DNA sequence: TTTTTTTT
């Protein structure tokens, strides 16, 4: 006989799990999963989990999501049962989907014998410090950055065995993924003994953990953040990657190990949380394409864009023209041309140039900041450590193509020089030649020479960077704490004006609170440098580019004069499908041209300013601001 | 079983005095049986633990039975636990389930507190093994709260007979003979994690406070044990009592899991290491809802001084009261100790509103007696000399322990608080950069050891740092009379620069005050203000968040343009309006104003001047 | 990793 959903509401068990194991309970908790399933809707009436299960057969996906408030809108009380049990659950619900995929996926167990329930929008959320043995062996929905990940080795799933003494078979027991099996018996012959494993008779599924420690910010002021291990099973496995913020949902269940006991001479047993859903806590969509579309216009859209670059920092604006282009980048042509924009910011020390390289992080899609002293050479190239022997990456390896702040400028010196010569990283640690292709945008800055800038001798002098380092960067900024009362009044007037505007005291304000400094909204922003990188591809104008060889020659005569390279001219070219990809633009334009021109001219300028700077103005008047 | 007859008296006793202890304050002597009504609160919040004070129990029975238990604790807490449940079930009976599927046994904590004495680390004696005591000190480290096995269960492998209730020892302990007489299974024993109950538990280490036994020793440390609600219950670092009884812990390796006792083990030894097991802490060590934590007295006394306009200058006056004489340096202690509005703008650039105060004084300037004061009188302050300190014992530091882990620096140990540095003059140059860097972040990230995590590290740093040559030579600059790396300078937010100065009259002042400062000793001194007073009207302050006024604004626009033609800037920068936003914040905190007044910014402007020389 | 004489 089977049971109502209201008899099931009368536990009537001596645990939860004992009355869900209940064979009849079972059936009654079966119907009402697949009831659910194929009744329970969106407010629309379609069945959110009929449309589901339609993805999961189309994309061969072996794991149907599923939202807890879902249940709880409907059959709450076994959204409740699943709570207090949700490993037996859990199991019935995946039983539930095997039927519900079946019935419009005939035969889908091909394509995957098994699926996977991934429940969603848990309630509950603790904390690891929040955990507690009352949680145990309950689910509970968490959140951290992921501080270590191991490599998806295969598990087994399923499990035979052969008793040494007789054992022809033993039953296919299934691996907990805690512990191991230990037997300690034989059925063949009444006794123990070793009980190899059948070989024969075994289901591997992925394996994996990844610690998972608590956000900076969650940690209470002064408490000392603490970390938790969650085994990632198969699908789950590889699911992001080490030093990602992420949210999971598992059963956070336990074991015994004398290791600990001895280390604590007590009776006292790990706790595993058995990730059974993963969430990570930016891209654009078709709303955002077409809105894009249209604002994408020649109505100054590189000057608003500039006007948006670092709203928080008044003036430099070449020096917000500079980052915005570094940010859309230029289109690489391999054979090996590199399409990034290394930009180098040089400034007196408090210039803002640390908070500009910050907005940049902040407004980066993928980027890897780093400090030239508190930063590792090897950190940022790679270390080698036993996992067992295994390697890591390095930071600049992690930049792919994401811009690599950095500043505070020996092994970081070298591990540069390779890098800008090509942009990968070579490598022969323990005595393994490889390399690390990193493909990734640079950003620079520093003080002049670890002092105040000095006009007299070039920039190079004014810095101690080798001069291929200097001709590698697609451009270089200069920032200087020149006095002049009128831009100290405009800065302090700037300044205390974003003060206020920040003060706590001063949702729905937001609109004002922007104050239209930023011309567009920096989110559309974003998803505009996103979709443009991912779409926009500039293209040269060769009956332009003819009016650039000539303009490149004169700027090598000029050079002679009183230094050109190649290298010049291809950042120009970098610089101008720049300018394209800030409008929107795959066709490269002589205004594109025009302005790459210009910050050239210019980045060549900041060279030898006592020197030959009024020279170099009257001869490039009109290269650079003649039009 | 053994009678005990004791035992059960004791548990007697002890439900008597859990049910009919009969006293109560509330409405003068009337008797309210105060464990009876802690019972019922238990009803309301159903938790497990039962507090109860010593000294209830000490005027309960002559105190006979606090004597007993105190002594023979371990042997007697099976009988106050069975009598306790006992009591429950006379009043709480839902309680005494821990009350849908079946409700197994409530398990109840008598976490005795207010405990006649606290004896040090240091008095501990292997006489006291087993007896309820009291410790005090510093939680120097801590451990995550794991679920010990309390009350274990194993089904039988080979009859399938179930197991349950079965206390473990320090080892994991397993059934030995099946229950079931029919079967014979001393072994096999898969343990029923659902059936078995686990407890909370946490390790926890603590030192010798300073005033404890100085005298030419290093401070001894124990390692407590937080049990039930304890677990967590105390926050790393900071002094507190531990009530609780003295346990010592076998080795669980010699278990089986000088020489040691043997011939049981069997053949093998056993080598024991004495510990304690906590049952209560206790911690010694909104502004409306400030207000509500404080006492009707010292509210009335919170407004008194709220009233005095003076106020700002015995504020003054009682920093530092045994340090004579540079007052505006005082200021400077008092405004950093009030902070400022931090702030991260809409483009979410985070703004620091801590002040970083520096100070490069002559040797015997009382620099070291400045910061001492400082740390001593400040919350979440650390206190160290650059001269001999480490990065990572500063900032953060990595070790491993069962595996890689981190143990928090200087930083860390006093994050969001003061961060005193002596003799920061001597301190490494590669150990100042990661200070920098760190402090400019307002974070500390640990990206070595392959680990890279990082914390808050937000707090402010009163830097202390000797000229030079041990003297400030006039004619050079701040830049170069003293060894620090420029950009560091550019965020200390102060620089109180002390002089030496032949002014015959007060020195003669400055000696009469330190030859009476040793006559009258304490005397000598006489703040406008108690400490605690002045930390409550601190903390009051800090609960006031200033905001900018257009005259505000405006001055201070203006205010910023004198200062750079001043400089006309090796020393005014962007970097100095900031610092002087935050001083005007600092000042209005100090005059408890929500906005800022052009007579605060003023006294910024004045402050920054001075600190320029 | 951190601390550490000692030599290179
Ligand atoms: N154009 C500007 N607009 C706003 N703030 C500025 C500007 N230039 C400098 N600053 C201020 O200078 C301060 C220090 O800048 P920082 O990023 O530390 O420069 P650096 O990287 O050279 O140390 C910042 O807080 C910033 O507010
Ligand atoms: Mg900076
Ligand atoms: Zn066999
Ligand atoms: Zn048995």
């Amino acid at each position: 006989e089977e049971l109502t959903l209201e008899s099931l509401s009368n536990v009537k068990a001596n645990s939860y799990s004992e009355w869900i194991t209940q064979p009849n309970v079972s059936r009654t908790i079966a119907r009402e999963l697949k009831s659910f399933l194929l009744e329970y809707t969106d407010e629309t009436g379609r069945s959110v989990y009929g449309a589901r299960i339609r993805t999961l057969g189309e994309m061969n996906s072996e794991s149907l999501e599923v939202n807890y408030r879902h249940l709880a809108e409907s059959k709450a009380i076994l959204a409740l049962f699943l709570a207090k049990c949700p490993e037996e659950m859990l199991k019935i619900f995946d039983l539930v989907a095997m039927e519900a995929t079946e019935l419009h996926y005939p035969d889908y167990a091909r394509i995957h014998s098994e699926i996977h329930v991934r429940i969603s929008d848990f309630p509950t959320i603790y904390s690891l410090r929040e955990l507690r043995e009352s949680n145990l062996s309950s689910l509970v929905r968490v959140t951290g950055v992921v501080t270590r990940r191991t490599g998806v080795f295969p598990q087994l799933k399923y499990v035979k065995f052969n008793c040494l003494k007789c054992g022809s078979i033993l039953g296919p027991f299934f691996q907990d993924s805690n512990e191991e099996i230990r037997i300690s018996f034989c059925t063949n012959c009444k006794s123990k003994g070793p009980f190899r494993v059948n070989g024969e008779k075994t289901v591997y599924r992925n394996y994996q953990r990844v610690t998972l420690q608590e956000a900076p910010g969650t940690v209470p002021p002064g408490r000392l953040p603490r970390h938790r291990e969650v085994i990632l099973l198969a699908d789950l496995v590889d699911v992001s990657k080490p030093g990602e913020e992420v949210e999971v949902t598992g059963i956070y269940k336990n074991n015994y190990d004398g290791n600990l006991n001895a280390k604590n001479g007590f009776p006292v047993f790990a706790t595993i949380i058995e990730a059974n859903s993963i969430k990570r806590r930016f891209s654009w969509t078709e709303e955002e394409e077409r809105e894009f579309r249209k604002i994408s216009r020649d109505r100054g859209i590189i000057d608003k864009i500039i006007s948006s670059m670092a709203p928080s920092i008044y003036g430099h604006r070449d020096i917000k023209t500079a980052v915005a282009c570094s940010l859309f980048g230029g289109v690489p042509k391999n054979v090996s041309i590199r399409g990034d924009i290394n930009v180098l910011l040089l400034g007196d020390p408090g210039t803002a140039k640390s908070q500009i390289l910050k907005y940049v992080e902040k407004t980066a899609h993928r980027a890897v900041f780093a400090t030239g002293q508190g930063a590792s050479a090897v950190g940022l190239t790679a270390s080698v450590r036993k996992d067992e022997w295994t390697l890591e990456g390095g930071a600049l390896v992690l930049a792919d193509k994401g811009v690599c702040l950095i500043d505070e400028f020996d092994q970081d010196r070298t591990s540069i020089h390779e890098a800008m010569e090509q942009q990968s990283i070579s490598i022969s640690k323990a005595g393994i030649v490889t390399t690390l292709q990193a493909r990734c945008s640079i950003i620079a800055a520093a003080n002049p020479n670890g002092g105040r800038y000095n006009s007299t001798l070039p920039l190079a002098q004014n810095v101690s960077l080798t001069e291929p380092i200097l001709s590698r960067f697609d451009i270089l900024c200069v920032v200087r704490d020149l006095v002049d009362e009128e831009a100290d009044e405009r800065l302090a007037t700037f300044v205390v004006d974003s003060h206020v505007r920040s003060h706590p005291e001063n949702l729905q304000r937001q609109r004002k609170k922007e104050e239209e400094i930023s011309p567009i909204p920096q989110e559309l922003l974003m998803k505009y440098i996103h979709y443009a990188r991912t779409k926009i591809y500039p293209k040269l104008h060769q009956m332009d580019m003819d009016k650039v060889s000539r303009v490149y020659a004169d700027l090598r005569r000029e050079s002679i004069s009183t230094p050109i390279t190649v290298r010049h001219l291809e950042s120009i070219l970098r610089i101008a499908e720049s300018f394209a990809k800030m409008r929107l633009s795959e066709f490269v334009s002589s205004y594109d041209l025009d302005r790459a021109i210009k910050v050239v001219v210019d980045s060549f300028v900041d060279a030898q300013k006592v020197s030959v700077r009024r020279q170099l103005r009257r001869s490039f008047a009109i290269y650079t601001l003649g039009h | 079983k053994v009678d005990d007859v004791t035992g059960e008296k004791v548990r007697e006793a002890f439900e008597q005095f859990l049910e009919d202890f009969s006293v109560q304050s509330t409405d003068t002597g009337e008797v309210e049986k105060v464990y009876r009504a802690q019972i019922e609160f238990m009803k309301i919040y159903d938790l497990n633990t039962i507090y109860i004070d010593y000294q209830h129990l000490s005027m309960r029975e002559n105190g006979a039975l606090a004597m007993a238990i105190s002594e023979q604790y371990y042997r007697f807490l099976p009988f106050l636990q069975k009598g306790l449940r006992r009591v429950v079930r006379k009043y709480a009976p839902e309680l005494l389930n821990t009350s849908s599927p079946e409700q197994t046994e409530r398990v109840f904590q008598i976490s005795f507190f207010n405990l006649p004495t606290v004896h040090r680390i240091r008095d501990i004696r292997s006489e006291k093994i087993g007896s309820l005591l009291s410790i005090s000190g510093t939680v120097t480290r801590t451990s995550e709260v794991r679920p010990e096995l309390y009350k274990a269960s194993f089904t039988c492998d080979m009859c399938r007979a179930i197991v349950d209730n079965v206390e473990q020892s320090f080892k994991y302990t397993e059934p030995t003979f099946c229950p079931n007489p029919s079967c014979e299974n001393r072994a096999f024993w898969t343990l029923n994690v659902t059936r078995s109950r686990f407890l909370d538990w946490q390790k926890v280490r603590i030192q010798e406070n300073a005033n404890e036994i100085p005298t030419g020793s290093m401070p001894r440390t124990l390692d407590v044990i937080l049990r039930g609600d304890s677990v967590e219950r105390a926050k790393p670092g900071d002094r507190c009592k531990f009530t609780g009884v003295e346990i010592v812990v076998p080795d669980v390796t010699q278990l089986g899991l000088n020489s040691g006792v043997t011939g049981l083990l069997g053949v093998r030894d056993l080598t024991y290491k004495i510990s304690f097991l906590a049952c209560h802490v206790i911690s010694i060590g909104d502004q409306e809802v400030f207000l509500n934590s404080l006492s009707s007295d010292e509210i009335n006394e919170l407004k008194e001084m709220v009233k005095d306009e003076h106020i700002y200058d015995k504020l003054v006056r009682s920093i530092a009261p045994a340090v004579f004489g540079h007052e505006a340096v005082k200021k400077g202690i008092l405004l950093q100790m009030l902070g400022g509005v931090h702030k991260s703008t809409v483009e979410g650039i985070k703004l620091r509103g801590d002040i970083n105060i520096c100070v490069v004084g002559d040797p015997s300037t009382s620099k070291s007696q400045f910061l001492k004061y400082v740390v001593g009188f400040a919350p979440r302050s650390v206190y160290t000399s650059g001269k001999a300190s480490s990065a990572a014992g500063l900032t953060a530091a990595v070790v491993r322990d069962e595996d890689y882990t981190i143990e928090a620096g200087a930083l860390m140990l006093a994050d969001n608080g003061i961060c005193c540095i002596d003799e920061f003059d001597k301190m490494d140059i590669s150990d100042q950069v990661a200070i920098h860097e760190a402090m400019e972040q307002q974070t500390i990230s640990i990206a070595k050891a392959g680990i890279h995590a990082t914390l808050n590290a937000r707090t402010s740093i009163l830097a202390a740092a000797n000229p030079v040559g041990g003297r400030y030579n006039r004619k050079l600059s701040l830049r170069g009379n003293l060894n620090m790396t420029a950009p560091i300078m550019s965020r200390f937010d102060l620089f109180f620069v002390i002089l030496d100065d032949c002014n015959e009259k007060i020195d003669t002042e400055l000696a009469s005050h330190i030859v009476d400062l040793h006559m009258k000793r304490d005397e000598a001194i006489e703040p406008p203000f108690s400490a605690e007073q002045l930390r409550r009207y601190i903390k009051y302050a800090r609960t006031f968040k200033p905001i900018l006024t257009k005259e505000a604004r405006s001055y201070l626009v203006e205010k910023y343009k004198e200062l750079r033609k001043d400089d006309a800037s090796y020393r005014i920068t962007v970097r100095q309006l900031e610092s002087m936003i935050r001083l005007s914040e600092a000042i209005a905190r100090a005059n408890c104003v929500d906005e800022i007044t052009p007579s605060f910014i003023a006294e910024a402007y004045d402050l920054l001047r001075q600190s320029i020389i």
